[PDB]
């Protein structure tokens, strides 16, 4: 039995690491960044109100 | 401007219709930008050559 298969392996462990770290931070960012977006609206749906002056 | 805790003469003409007339009610909103809005409502007495509106 020797290690070099093991790295085969340890490449293809690292690898899919990668992509998940590679997506998972794409799609983190997007979580964010749609995290941001609610947070946007949500206080300009507050604060956008308009009003009635007046008689 | 006003400073707060000051005050000024306000001077209005009424436009070329809308000029009351004793025994006439008028009302008169002032509207501050960002405050709020006063309204006072007056009626000439039929009587009136002028001056103070009680």
């Amino acid at each position: 039995f020797s290690g070099l298969e093991a790295a085969i392996v340890l490449i293809a462990f690292v690898v899919v690491a990668a992509v998940f770290s590679y997506v998972m931070l794409g799609a983190g960012f997007f979580a964010t960044q749609k995290s941001q977006e609610v947070t946007y609206s949500g206080m300009k749906q507050a604060t956008s109100n308009l009003i009635l002056d007046g008689m | 401007q006003l400073n707060p805790g000051a005050r000024v003469k306000v001077t209005i003409t009424a436009p070329t219709g809308y000029k009351p007339i004793a025994g006439q009610k008028f009302v008169l909103e002032i509207k501050p930008k960002t405050g709020a809005s006063t309204i006072v409502t007056r009626t000439l007495s039929d009587g009136y050559n002028g001056g103070v509106i009680i």
